């Protein structure tokens, strides 16, 4: 008698369903914590948290599979790379929205809330809040790279 | 001499296939019946029926025996 | 072996031909589509209607042409 | 060493060239 | 949307009307035809083409011809 | 309830039907006006649903046609053997098994295909067989040919009396709906009778017929010479001389404490030093296994006396938190619906066929089977042919269920519903998996072509570079290694020799089977088919959830499971029905099992199959490329097509020219299909229409009026062509290479 | 005469589809459909799998129409029922859709007027040359 | 041979599974397309299948032509 899975927010006749992975207090919890979600926040300040995150983590990658590396004293130099794609992302995004929001617009997120709480307007998703977004999408970008890189350089890690 | 042999009969190829498409552009687009009567243009269309059995007789006679000989060596 | 491979060569240019003017020749009706005109040169279909008509545009057969006359060449 | 053309018209032109295009595409007048 | 006509060969029997998935056509009175009736196209931007009308038509030459035009968001039948 | 044995009286017998095409439907039946007619005739031949709606006359039509399959089965049976007995040199092979090509076709000389009979050995001229016959018949004992003749006339007898049951059961004593619903009977007899008796009987004729004779064919004595088998029954001790445990009667068996039956019955496990066969003593012990379990088995489902199982029963109370009452109603659809049936039939038949030929290289179970590489390399291909059409199948039938049968306000199901109710969340998911399988198997292999092409060995996917050792598969291969006497210590040897490790078994000069290396070469290939599979399995499973509805069709179930379309609207809707599901499908599984029929042939001759000497020296037939050209497409093109496509291209002359004709016949047929696949018959029937008026010109145009083939089959015939071509090529390719070489 | 308005009416009792509406239905369109059952009542759902009808007024929102009369279709027949379908729209605006004229279109009413009604009918239009450079096209006359 | 074996219907009802993906995705659905995915059209495919099939035809073949030609001159 008890399900586990049930329609959406109680409204069967709208696309998705609740599972789990869904709307688990954690995955809840986790997701609505996340840079992106906090709604409430500066956009600009969101975006930095996942630049550095970003940044940071895509050195890896490019340093130990390069060509320069594999045996290849070029090393730490690939980080070079992954701040090159920060680069080509950043430009993919302040393209994103330029071409999605105006500058008169408003928001285009929902306002409502969950439980109908008509109480909230919301976002970035504006042409002035979105360039915010990408614009310290970018400086966390670069940053992550470099102080991973940096990290590179005093060494210790087991992998490189 | 092998490469510039095989570029222009591709390219003779391709431009020959244009030249039968535009054909049918222009009896779509811009051929006029009536300022057309019965002149040899208007004639194929008469008896076109005629015109593509025979095509498909010839195309049938040289298929069935190049392939027939080519098979039977 | 010369005169096999010519007849190939003949073969490829009947059927070329064929699908082309029969393409040509069509462009405005048929039997199946009397009025094949009204739709244009180029147009999906019209349905699964009358037995089925895909391919029956006169680009189609283009489109066909093209298979063969890369064929031939 | 001219050949440092190379990028250009391989990366750079590219870039510039689907940035554009893209922005003209999605515009609304 | 698509564009779709009637010809005054048509004889009443109103089967594109029933086959038909969007309610684009009906039949309205006439007196060409001993049924006394002819199909009609009075909404045309809720077609999408399938040209079901056609494969339900009897006459020699079809009474009721679908002329796939522009393209909107109903006609591509799109549920997103 | 009460089970018993239910039928009718005769049920009409004339060839007044015979006389009239298209009977069984009413529509075609009046006759034809164009040529679609005989079409649609042979389409909706078997179409037995289609043709009746009672369950019961039905089930009475698939129940003869069955009949009428197993008659033929035991015809082409009784062939086989009469062409073992008139037609071959398997006496010959008897005695020089190691040398002697194996034939069993004798041609007639009319045209010059005389030279078709070439030197197979032992004094005779003929074609070289690879269906593997001759290593069954010897692991059977069969000595003479009159033995083969004889079952020759039992198995035409047989297909006398099966297609004799047929007719009497459809004409004269047709069973009610009521018995064929039996399921809980069925399964336990099937289980039990044909199962349990059927591995119990045969396990009696090879600790009797078998095992006595194989020994004497192993000792080396000559076949001619060598006692029939009925000499061991009578005469106990013929076989008290060897396996001396029989000269004890029912004991120790009826006084239990056993064995000392481990004289004829182990579980040595390995393979045959002297024969490269699974141990004759291991088998016949696995088959009496087999029985006994299946005898077991044979009593779970309740019948008429209380005791047992409901099937109903048990699935009803399968319900879970995240399934609803799920299984629940599932007896019903099953007992009701034959393609529901059919379907999860045709996917287990066809998944076991796949695990048989993955079985029956990796533990040769007939004698002489290993090192006759050119009957291995056909069995395996064959059988993965088999298994994957028989899948595809049941994708076909999944489908006509949900058009045909799904009734959800009669029998309704809710673990078949939910799966409807996120249909697009299984979907988008596997087209997630495939785009995966697809960068990160294939993408490795362009990376790899890329890498060497521009003189970067060093930057591939290799054992020599960044190397992707699969090392859970090799973890496992070492498993299985240390199994014997540490996990199974009543297992002597091995399960398989691509197990062993340092041990090798040959018999002549050639490899039977060693370890089997495991390297980055098979890393990319495993991924590949793991890769194809998923894409075959989208294909088909889009086709069977998305079969009833869809946001572009909400009401497809209405246009059937077999239809061309719905029109050019909505921006286009070709190809939407089921059917054009299993069609789209049937292209990928072709394209699975051809990548793992390559797979196998690489392997083997690379790293397995070869000759050896008397001083260790190993020499494999393609010498071990496999582990630095297989990751490379360019290699797969060179090493492995390019270079093995030799024999049948140079096969002309030669005994083997009749496959240098299937290798070029096949490749037509193949290019052939691409007329159909790329076309439509709306160019075909305006053609039609101008030869229709030439006919008419000299009044020699037919009544039946022509008419270009339908959509659909348009796509049938296409994809039949394409399957028949590609299939064919590898056939003639596969065949003249490794019997020219092995 | 004037077609029906709605509503406050409850909907059908089913456990959750993907086949539910989308953003599409929040800035585009949606489409409402709504009957009269006389008992409570199962069928299966164009979009998911399977629903209950409720018994008395049933409202149903769905995405695209052609699902709507899909539905309603085989409202009809199956079962007897008569159904009506609105368009939505997002402002609030509703729009009254089919049956429209009173009567189904299978049947003849006499208030319609017709659309798109050529009297000459055939393949008697002109080649499209003589309407060339003419934004007319030849059916449109 | 995709886009000439494959035709629409089956791509449609692929891509509006993915619609529905990509909205339900978190994080994902902060950025929505401009431009509504749909399968390409009938004729495009047809289109498209034979530019692949031409270009595969011209490519394959010049580089045998080029490479057993000046391989050996
Ligand atoms: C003509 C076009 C073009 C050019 C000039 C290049 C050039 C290069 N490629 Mg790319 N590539 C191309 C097309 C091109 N590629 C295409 C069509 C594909 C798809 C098949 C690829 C796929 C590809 C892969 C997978 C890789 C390359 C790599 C490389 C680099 C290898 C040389 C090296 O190791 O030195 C130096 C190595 C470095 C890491 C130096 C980094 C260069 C700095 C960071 C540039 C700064 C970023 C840049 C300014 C941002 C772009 C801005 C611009 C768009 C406006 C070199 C820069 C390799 C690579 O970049 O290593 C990670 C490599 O992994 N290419
Ligand atoms: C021998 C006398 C005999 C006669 C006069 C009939 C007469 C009839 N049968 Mg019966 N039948 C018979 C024997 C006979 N049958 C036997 C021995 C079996 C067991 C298999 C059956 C099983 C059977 C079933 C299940 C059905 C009938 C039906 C019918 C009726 C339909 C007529 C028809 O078109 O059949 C067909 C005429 C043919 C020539 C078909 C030939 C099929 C054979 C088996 C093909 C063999 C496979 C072939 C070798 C494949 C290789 C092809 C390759 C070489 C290209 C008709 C009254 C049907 C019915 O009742 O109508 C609704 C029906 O459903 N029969
Ligand atoms: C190798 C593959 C292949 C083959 C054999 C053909 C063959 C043919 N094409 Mg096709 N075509 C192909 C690929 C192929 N095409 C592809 C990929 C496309 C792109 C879609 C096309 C598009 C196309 C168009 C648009 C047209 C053709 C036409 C034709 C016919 C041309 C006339 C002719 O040759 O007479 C000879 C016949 C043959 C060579 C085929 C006969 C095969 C054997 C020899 C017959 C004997 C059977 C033998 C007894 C064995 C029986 C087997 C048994 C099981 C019964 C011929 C049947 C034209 C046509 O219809 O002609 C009027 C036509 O207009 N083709
Ligand atoms: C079921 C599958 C099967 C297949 C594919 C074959 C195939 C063949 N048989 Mg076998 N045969 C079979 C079953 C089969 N037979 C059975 C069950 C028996 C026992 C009755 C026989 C008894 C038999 C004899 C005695 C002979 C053959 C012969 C032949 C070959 C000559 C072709 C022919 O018949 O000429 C034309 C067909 C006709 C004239 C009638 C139609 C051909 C390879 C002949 C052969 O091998 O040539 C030396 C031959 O002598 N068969
Ligand atoms: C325990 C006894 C028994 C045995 C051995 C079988 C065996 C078989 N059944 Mg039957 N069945 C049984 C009981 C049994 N059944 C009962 C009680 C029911 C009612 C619920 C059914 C209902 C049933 C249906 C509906 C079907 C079968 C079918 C089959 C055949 C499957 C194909 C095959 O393996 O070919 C192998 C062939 C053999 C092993 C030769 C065996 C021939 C007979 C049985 C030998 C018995 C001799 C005995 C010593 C006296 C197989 C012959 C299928 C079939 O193919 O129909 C013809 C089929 O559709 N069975
Ligand atoms: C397939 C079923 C099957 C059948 C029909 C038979 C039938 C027979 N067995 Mg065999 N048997 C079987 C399976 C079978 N067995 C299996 C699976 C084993 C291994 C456990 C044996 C082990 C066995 C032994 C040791 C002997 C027989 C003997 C016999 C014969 C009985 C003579 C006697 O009374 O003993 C007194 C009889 C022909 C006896 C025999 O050979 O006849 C003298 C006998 O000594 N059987
Ligand atoms: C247990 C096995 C099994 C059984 C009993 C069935 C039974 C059925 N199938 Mg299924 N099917 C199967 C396996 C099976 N199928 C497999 C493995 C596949 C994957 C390919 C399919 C895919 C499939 C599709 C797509 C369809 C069916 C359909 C049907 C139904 C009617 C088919 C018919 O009339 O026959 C007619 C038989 C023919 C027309 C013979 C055609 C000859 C073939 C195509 C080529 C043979 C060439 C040969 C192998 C070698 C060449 C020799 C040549 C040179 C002479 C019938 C219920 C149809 C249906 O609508 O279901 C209700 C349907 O459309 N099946
Ligand atoms: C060789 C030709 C070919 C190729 C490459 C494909 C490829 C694919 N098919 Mg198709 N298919 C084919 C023939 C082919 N098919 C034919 C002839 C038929 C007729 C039966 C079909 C019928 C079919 C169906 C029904 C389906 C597919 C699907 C797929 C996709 C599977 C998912 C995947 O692997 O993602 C990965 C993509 C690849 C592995 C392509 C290669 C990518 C390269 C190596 C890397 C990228 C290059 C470079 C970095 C890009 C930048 C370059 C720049 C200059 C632009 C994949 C794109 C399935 C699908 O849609 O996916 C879920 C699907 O359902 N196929
Ligand atoms: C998890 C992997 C794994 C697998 C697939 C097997 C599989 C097997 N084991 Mg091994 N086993 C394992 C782990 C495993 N074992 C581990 C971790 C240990 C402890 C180190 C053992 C200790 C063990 C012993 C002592 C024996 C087996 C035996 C067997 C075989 C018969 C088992 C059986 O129930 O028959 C049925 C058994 C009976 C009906 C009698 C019950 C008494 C049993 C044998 C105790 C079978 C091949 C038996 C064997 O050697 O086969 C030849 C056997 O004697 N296993
Ligand atoms: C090795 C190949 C498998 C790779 C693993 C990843 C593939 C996962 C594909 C399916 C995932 C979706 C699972 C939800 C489907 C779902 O909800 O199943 C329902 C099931 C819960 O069981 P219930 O309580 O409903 O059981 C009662 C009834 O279902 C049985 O009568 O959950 C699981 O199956 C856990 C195992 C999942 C792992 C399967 C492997």
């Amino acid at each position: 008698t008890y399900q586990v899975v049930q329609p959406i927010n109680g409204d069967p006749f709208i696309g998705s369903l609740e599972t789990p992975v869904t709307s688990s207090p954690l995955v809840a919890w986790y997701l609505s914590n996340l840079p992106g979600y906090r709604t409430a926040v500066n956009p600009l300040l969101r975006g930095i948290e996942v630049g550095l995150a970003h940044g940071f983590f895509l050195v890896g990658p490019f340093v130990k599979a390069g060509p320069l590396r594999n045996t290849e004293i070029a090393g730490q130099a690939g980080s070079l790379a992954a701040a090159g794609l920060v680069v080509i992302l950043s430009i993919c995004l302040t393209i994103y929205g330029i071409s999605s929001f105006n500058e008169g617009d408003p928001s285009t997120a929902p306002s409502l809330t969950l439980t109908g709480r008509k109480k909230q307007p919301d976002q970035l998703q504006t042409a002035d809040g979105w360039a915010k977004f990408t614009g310290g999408f970018f400086f966390g970008g670069i940053s992550g790279v470099i102080w991973a890189f940096f990290l590179l350089y005093v060494l210790d890690l087991p992998y490189y | 001499q092998a490469a510039l042999y095989t570029h222009h009969q591709y390219i003779a190829g391709f431009i020959m296939t244009g030249a039968f498409a535009h054909g049918p552009i222009f009896f779509i687009r811009d051929y006029n019946p009536e300022q057309n009567a019965d002149n040899v243009l208007a004639r194929m269309l008469e008896h076109k029926e005629a015109i593509i059995s025979h095509l498909s007789w010839a195309s049938l006679f040289l298929g069935f025996h190049t392939l027939g000989l080519y098979v039977h060596n | 072996g010369d005169f096999l491979v010519h007849h190939a060569i003949a073969l490829g240019l009947h059927t070329t031909t064929l699908i082309l003017v029969k393409g040509a020749l069509d462009a405005r009706g048929s039997k199946l589509m009397p009025d094949k005109k009204d739709f244009g040169y180029s147009f999906p279909c019209d349905g699964p209607g009358r037995g089925g008509t895909c391919d029956i545009s006169a680009w189609d057969d283009f489109y066909l042409a093209v298979f063969w006359m890369l064929n031939t060449i | 060493l001219p050949s440092l053309f190379v990028p250009l018209v391989g990366l750079l032109f590219p870039a510039v060239a689907m940035a554009s295009l893209f922005l003209h595409v999605e515009k609304r007048l | 949307s698509h564009s779709v006509k009637i010809y005054d060969t048509c004889i009443g029997c109103t089967q594109c009307v029933r086959a038909c998935p969007t309610d684009v056509l009906e039949m309205i009175p006439w007196g060409g035809c001993k049924a006394k009736q002819i199909a009609s196209a009075p909404r045309t931007e809720d077609c999408v083409g399938c040209k079901r009308c056609e494969s339900a038509c009897p006459t020699d030459f079809l009474s009721v011809r679908v002329y796939l035009w522009h393209e909107t968001t109903r006609s591509m039948g799109l549920a997103y | 309830e009460v089970k018993i044995i239910l039928d009718r009286d005769p049920i009409k017998t004339s060839f007044e039907q015979w006389a009239k095409p298209g009977h069984f439907s009413r529509t075609i039946a009046k006759g034809p006006d164009t040529t679609t007619w005989i079409w649609n005739l042979h389409a909706d031949a078997h179409d037995f649903d289609s043709h009746t709606s009672d369950l019961e006359e039905i089930s009475r039509k698939v129940f003869s046609a069955h009949f009428g399959q197993l008659s033929i089965i035991f015809l082409w049976l009784s062939g086989m053997y009469f062409h073992g007995a008139r037609f071959s040199n398997y006496e010959a092979w008897l005695n020089d098994p190691t040398h002697i090509r194996p034939s069993a076709q004798v041609v007639w000389p009319i045209v010059g295909q005389e030279i078709l009979n070439g030197d197979v050995g032992g004094g005779f001229r003929g074609i070289q067989i690879t269906s593997g016959f001759f290593q069954i018949w010897r692991a059977s004992g069969i000595t003479s040919e009159l033995q083969l003749y004889c079952t020759a006339i039992g198995a035409l007898v047989f297909a006398g009396l099966m297609l004799f049951a047929g007719w009497f059961h459809y004409h004269k004593a047709a069973p009610k709906l009521a018995w064929f619903q039996d399921v809980e009977s069925m399964l336990n007899h099937h289980l039990a009778g044909l199962l349990g008796l059927g591995s119990l009987s045969w396990a009696g004729h090879q600790v009797h017929v078998s095992l006595p004779i194989n020994q004497f064919l192993n000792a080396g004595v000559d076949p001619k010479e060598i006692p029939l088998p009925h000499e061991f029954i009578l005469n106990r001790d013929l076989l008290a001389q060897l396996y001396p445990s029989f000269a004890e009667g029912a004991t120790p068996f009826f006084t239990l404490n056993w064995s000392k039956y481990a004289d004829f019955l182990t579980f040595r496990g390995g393979l045959d030093p002297l024969t490269g066969g699974l141990w004759l003593t291991d088998i016949a012990h696995h088959h009496l296994a087999i029985a006994i379990l299946f005898l077991i088995a044979g009593h779970m489902y309740r019948t008429n006396w209380g005791i047992g199982h409901g099937i109903k029963d048990i699935l009803e109370a399968h319900k879970g938190p995240f399934t609803g009452q799920g299984h629940k109603g599932l007896y019903e659809i099953l007992t009701t619906s034959w393609h529901a049936q059919l379907s999860i039939n045709l996917a287990m038949l066809g998944s076991l066929t796949i695990v048989v030929a993955q079985h029956m290289y990796s533990m040769p179970p007939y004698p002489y089977l290993a090192t006759d590489y050119a009957t291995q390399l056909s069995l395996f291909t064959h059988h993965m042919w088999i298994g994957g059409f028989l899948i595809v199948g049941a994708a076909a039938h999944a489908a006509i269920f949900m058009v045909r049968d799904y009734d959800p306000t009669t029998r309704y199901n809710d673990l078949l519903d939910r799966v409807l109710r996120h249909r697009d969340a299984i979907i988008s998911h596997l087209n997630w998996v495939c785009i995966f399988l697809g960068f990160h198997s294939f993408g490795l292999y362009i990376h790899n072509d890329t890498m060497s092409a521009l003189g970067r060995p060093q930057d591939m996917f290799s054992d020599t570079a960044i190397q992707l050792q699969p090392v859970f598969a090799q973890w496992i291969q070492n498993t299985h290694a240390l199994a014997p006497g540490t996990t199974a210590p009543g297992a002597t040897a091995s399960t398989s020799l691509t197990w062993g490790g340092g041990d090798l078994v040959a018999v002549g000069n050639k490899v039977a089977l060693l370890p089997i290396p495991l390297g980055t070469a098979d890393f990319l290939v495993h991924h590949i088919h793991a890769f194809t599979i998923h894409v075959t399995v989208l294909i088909l499973l889009k086709g069977v959830l998305f079969a009833r509805s869809s946001r572009l069709i909400p009401d497809k179930a209405n246009l059937g499971f077999r239809f061309p379309c719905d029109g050019p609207g909505r921006g286009g809707t070709c190809q939407v029905s089921a059917w054009d599901h299993v069609f789209l499908g049937l292209f990928w599984m072709y394209n699975s099992i051809s990548v793992v029929i390559f797979h196998f042939s690489w392997k083997m001759q690379s790293d397995v199959w070869g000759t050896i000497n008397d001083q260790g020296v190993v020499t494999h037939i393609t010498t071990g490329n496999f582990a630095q050209s297989s990751i490379t497409i360019n290699g797969w093109l060179r090493d492995f097509l390019w270079a093995q496509a030799s024999q049948v291209i140079q096969s002309y002359g030669s005994s083997l020219s009749a496959y240098g004709l299937f290798f070029l016949g096949a490749h037509f047929v193949w290019a052939f299909s691409l007329m159909f696949l790329f076309s439509g018959r709306g160019y075909w029937q305006e053609l039609i229409e101008s030869i229709v008026w030439a006919h008419n010109k000299l009044k020699v145009a037919p009544a039946t009026q022509p008419r270009a083939l339908s959509i659909v089959q348009g796509r049938a015939v296409g994809v039949t062509h394409y399957l028949l071509g590609g299939i064919a090529t590898t056939w003639a390719f596969f065949l003249a290479r490794i019997i020219a070489v092995g | 005469t004037p077609p029906e308005l709605d509503p406050n009416t409850p909907s059908p009792i089913f456990g959750g589809s993907t086949g539910g509406l989308l953003r599409k239905a929040q800035v585009e369109e949606f489409y409402v459909i709504t009957w009269e059952s006389p008992k409570e009542q199962i069928f299966e759902m164009p979009t998911g799998g399977a629903a209950i009808m409720r018994e008395g007024p049933n409202l149903l929102k769905l995405a695209r129409k052609e699902q709507c009369l899909a539905l309603g279709t085989r409202l009809r027949s199956k079962y007897k029922i008569k159904y009506q379908f609105y368009r939505v729209f997002p402002s609030g605006e509703v729009q009254y859709l089919h049956p429209k004229d009173g009567v189904y279109p299978e049947k003849v009413n006499p208030g319609r007027q017709g659309v798109g009604v050529n009297f000459r009918s055939i393949g008697k239009n002109v080649s499209p040359i003589e309407v060339k450079f003419t934004g007319k096209q030849p059916y449109d006359l | 041979f995709m886009f000439l074996i494959s035709w629409r219907g089956y791509w449609q009802e692929l891509i509006e599974t993915l619609a529905w993906a990509h909205e339900r995705t978190p994080l994902a659905n902060l950025i929505r397309w401009r431009d509504k995915p749909v399968a390409l059209s009938i004729v495009q495919a047809r289109l498209v299948g034979l530019v692949h099939f031409s270009v595969g035809y011209i490519f394959t073949y010049a580089a045998f032509l080029i490479a057993s030609t000046s391989g050996k001159f």
